[PDB]
């Protein structure tokens, strides 16, 4: 009997090893690691991970002009 | 724009709101709008006067993006530049152009075409007993071309070298040089006794392209544009036969060579006496007083090693002085010495032949200066649905890489996971499949791939054969052979060597698992390879072109980056996400997460004569 407030991340291996990196440079961003799929991150963070991820993800992306 | 209250909305519009003009009262048959600021041209297909206002904007505007109902074009300096010199003023152009738009021509426009139309036609080039002379028919221009401080009936001498340097010299300044040739009068050089045999026939806009090169009756120097397959070939026999002078071809290849040569002599009366090829195996030149000398910028463009055979043929090509000289995929003339052959090289009249006008550097607006401008260029989609070319169902597959290698993926450097995300199983499985599918469907497979590792890694899996450079002359052409008349062999994975200038009319299907990055001419190259297919009329026939891309990588960047020109064009690629029926399919190539592992570890493994007896 035992409850922790945090957030739940469901994604894919791909998004799993982009967010396990993330933590790895900032231990502070996932709380744990749930399955190959869930991960549980702390509430404060997932608004500035969301921004930073897409920042990221921008790279992969040929946005023209 | 006087007195003209703007709109709630023109805040939206920085500068590009055109509504401060009113519509003329016959818009309903006005099909033009022209564009004030940037130059753009919208023109409605689907409206009275479309035919007669689709080929004088191709002339005078060059095409940004031609879709089904509404074309773009877009007006320039080197546009107009290319218009003034074929007969046309800017008072026929306005006339025209009043006649033709929904909206009267702007002030600004009026400027702008003014500005540039009335500085040509004063400087001609003309070549004497292999020397360049700068003839000009009038003195007047001395005042001001002779003190300028790069410029030093009246003929002064010229460095042949400095034609590079004096024709953008003359790009800068009011008059820009033209270079005609008046065949018909030029009897100095001797005549080449070459025609079209019957069998010949000239497509609708092959004489169209003819007639706005001949219009004027005088033989102009200029670049033909035509999708790859279009006819390059015979219009470069067509011109070479009307001109009759002797004629040097250059082209990026030995097996291009070849089949030049033989489409020469299938397609026109050349006599095999007149005809030389001249490639590293062969250097023989005709004996004859005029020929036809074939051979390639690596042959023509060296300057310090040279055979002594290839050094005696130099010293023959430099010594006399040519008439013709046509360039095959000219987009590679403005490299770093490649034009040097153009200022070295003597002749009257310059051509270029190219599907594509543009290339990754800046070094494409010197091809104005280099060779001249360009003069016609042709529509994908409309021969598609006239029945000149075939139809393709362009495909993009996006492969997920797995967890396992993309784990990897994160940490590897830039240069491993190239290597990486192109050798993930997923693709071999897609691969296989779609193999077997379209084997099932008959249809002939071109497999590209620039990564000679990955096309190795492919064939030995496949059990297929690979063609990369270090394939012979020999052996490749008896793999085309067999995969063209061999019942058994349907699919072949051939490489960046067999990307452009080769003919394959069997050809039907192309894949694409790995790409030379975001190289856009090459991507337009590759799909030249089946725009040729013998069964490219039967009803109901749609070729096929697959892009394997790996999401959520830069791949997928290089790969949207890649396709902007086709897209410009028309042809629109489709994202298929799943391939039905793959799990049904017998084998699959790397199915067992050990066979996984294993390449995972694999693939990151990759990085006195009496005393010679002594010896
Ligand atoms: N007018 C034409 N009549 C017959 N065949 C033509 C015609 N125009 C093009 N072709 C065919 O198109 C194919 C490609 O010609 P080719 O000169 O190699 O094109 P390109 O050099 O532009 O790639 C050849 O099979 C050629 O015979
Ligand atoms: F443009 Be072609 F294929 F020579
Ligand atoms: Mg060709």
């Amino acid at each position: 009997a035992r409850a922790r407030k945090g957030a739940l991340v469901q994604c894919d291996p791909s998004i799993k090893a982009l967010i396990l990196q993330i933590d790895a440079k900032m231990s502070d961003i996932v709380l744990e690691e749930l399955d190959d799929t869930h991960l549980l991150v702390n509430p404060s963070k997932v608004e500035f991970v969301k921004h930073e991820l897409n920042r990221l993800l921008s790279k992969n992306i040929y946005n023209p002009m | 724009p006087a007195d003209f209250v703007p709109d709630s909305v023109s805040g939206m519009f920085r500068s590009h709101d055109f509504s401060y003009l009113r519509l003329r009262p016959d818009h309903a048959s006005r099909p033009l709008w022209i564009s004030p600021s940037d130059g753009r041209i919208i023109l409605e297909s689907f409206s009275p006067l479309a035919e007669q206002a689709q080929d004088f904007l191709v002339t005078i505007a060059e095409p940004i993006s031609r879709p089904s109902h509404i074309h773009e074009y877009k007006i320039t300096a080197y546009s107009l530049y290319a218009a003034v010199s074929v007969g046309l003023e800017t008072d026929d152009i306005i006339s025209v152009l009043d006649r033709l738009s929904k909206v009267p021509v702007a002030e600004s426009i009026i400027n702008f075409i003014k500005g540039a139309t009335i500085s040509y036609g004063k400087v001609k080039l003309v070549i004497k007993h292999n020397r360049y002379f700068v003839e000009t028919t009038q003195a007047d221009i001395l005042q001001m071309l002779l003190n300028d401080s790069v410029i030093g009936v009246h003929s002064f001498e010229i460095a042949n070298e400095s034609v590079e340097v004096v024709k953008k010299r003359c790009q800068e300044i009011d008059y820009p040089v033209l270079e005609e040739y008046d065949f018909r009068n030029d009897h100095r050089n001797p005549d080449l006794d070459i025609d079209l045999k019957p069998s010949t026939q000239i497509r609708p806009y092959q004489e169209k392209s003819l007639s706005k090169m001949f219009g004027n009756g005088r033989a102009r120097s200029g670049i033909i544009v035509l999708p790859c397959g279009a006819g390059k070939t015979l219009v470069g026999i067509t011109a070479a036969c009307t001109i009759k002078k002797s004629v040097i071809v250059l082209c990026t290849s030995s097996v291009s060579v070849m089949q030049w040569r033989q489409q020469f002599l299938q397609w026109c009366t050349l006599q095999p006496e007149n005809c030389a090829v001249f490639t590293s195996d062969n250097k023989e030149m005709f004996q004859t007083e005029s020929g036809l000398v074939v051979s390639t910028y690596s042959m023509v463009a060296n300057t310090r090693n040279r055979s002594h055979d290839s050094q005696k043929v130099m010293d023959f090509l430099t010594g006399r002085e040519w008439g013709f000289i046509i360039l095959d995929e000219v987009h590679v003339v403005p490299a770093a010495m490649f034009r040097r052959v153009v200022s070295t090289i003597a002749a009257h009249a310059k051509l270029g032949l190219t599907a594509t006008l543009v290339r990754e550097d800046d070094k494409i607006g010197d091809l104005n200066f280099l060779i001249g401008p360009k003069l016609y260029e042709a529509n994908w989609m409309e021969l598609s649905q006239k029945g000149h070319i075939a139809n393709v169902q362009c495909a993009e597959v996006w492969c997920p890489m797995t967890a396992e290698f993309y784990q990897e993926y994160l940490r590897e450097t830039a240069r491993k996971r190239m290597l990486l995300y192109i050798m993930n199983p997923t693709k071999f499985q897609a691969c296989q499949f779609l193999i077997q599918y379209h084997e099932r469907r008959g249809d002939k497979i071109i497999v590209f791939s620039d990564n000679v590792y990955a096309l190795q890694e492919y064939a030995l899996k496949m059990g297929k054969p690979f063609i990369y450079g270090s394939t012979p002359q020999q052996e490749r052409m008896n793999i085309l052979q067999n995969f063209q008349y061999n019942d058994q062999i349907n699919t072949i994975f051939l490489s960046k060597v067999g990307d452009t200038s080769i003919d394959l009319p069997e050809a039907t299907c192309l894949i694409q698992i790995s790409s030379h990055y975001g190289s856009r001419r090459q991507e337009a190259q590759r799909l030249g390879r089946i725009l040729r297919a013998k069964r490219r009329n039967d009803e109901g026939f749609n070729a096929f072109f697959y892009s394997l891309v790996s999401k959520d990588t830069q791949e997928m960047y290089y790969s949207t980056k890649r396709q902007a020109f086709l897209v410009d064009q028309g042809y629109a690629f489709k994202v298929i996400t799943h391939l039905h029926g793959m799990e049904n399919i017998p084998n699959l190539a790397y199915a067992s997460p050990r066979e996984r592992r294993e390449l995972l570890q694999e693939v990151l493994l990759k990085n006195h004569p009496l005393i010679r007896k002594m010896y």
